[PDB]
């Protein structure tokens, strides 16, 4: 696996990719 | 949150796994 | 067929979009 | 869910903002 | 609704999003 | 236009929905 | 079924990309 | 229109560039 | 019918988000 | 290929990576 | 055509539609 | 390579199709 830094469309899209069925969170605010 | 870690920083599978539910 | 998961790559970006930093839970078996 | 609602028809803006946090 | 800034892709998925039906018109040189 | 409107400045859903047909 | 409505997710980024600053219109029922 | 053209059949690059503006 | 083009599409955006700096060939007949 | 695997069945990233260079 | 700056995921987007069933290489690091 | 041709600077149809198969 490649490390880079994953933002916006990118980082959910990386979420829909790694977390699959489980599903994910995305809280931007924290 | 992941924006820190993950955008602004690098994370890897592990770290990017902890937002998974 | 993988266009339920193409459906849901689809729909992640627009809750990107439209939830903005209120984020959202994305729950595929919910 | 969201899958069963909007993978059958298209959920506009306003179906689809219910699903935000 | 939340208010952001829209620029090149996202300006047209929003387009797509909100207009649906109806169509829109993207013109950038302006 | 739609450019200095939505991109550089922040458009509200009434002023996005200015350039639907 | 949302494939059509997927296809023209894809139609107006590939448009946005394609046409550049001559920008376009997108008219799903034209 | 374009939907019905490039929705049955893959519309090249060429063919889509005819709905530029 | 375009889904199997539509599936390319994403499949082409994973792999670059996959493959980071290592990149890819993509070969849809191979 | 990977047009074959991945458009019949859903490709997970570490069936992915296996078509990365 | 237009001529643009196509960079990330544009840029592979770019090469998928281009190339077609030609297929492309994506080998950023060079 | 393709990212100083066509990323950092702008590259032409030509251009592009050197990096197809
Ligand atoms: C700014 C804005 C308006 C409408 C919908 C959105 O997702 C974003
Ligand atoms: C935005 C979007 C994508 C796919 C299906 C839908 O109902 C809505
Ligand atoms: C720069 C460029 C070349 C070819 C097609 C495009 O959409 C953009
Ligand atoms: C670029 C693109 C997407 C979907 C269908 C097409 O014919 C072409
Ligand atoms: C940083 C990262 C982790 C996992 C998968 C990716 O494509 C990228
Ligand atoms: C990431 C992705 C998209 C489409 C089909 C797949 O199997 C995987
Ligand atoms: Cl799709
Ligand atoms: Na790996
Ligand atoms: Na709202
Ligand atoms: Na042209
Ligand atoms: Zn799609």
């Amino acid at each position: 696996f490649v490390n880079q830094h994953l933002c916006g469309s990118h980082l959910v899209e990386a979420l829909y990719l790694v977390c699959g069925e489980r599903g994910f969170f995305y809280t931007p605010k924290t | 949150g992941i924006v820190e870690q993950c955008c602004t920083s690098i994370c890897s599978l592990y770290q990017l796994e902890n937002y998974c539910n």
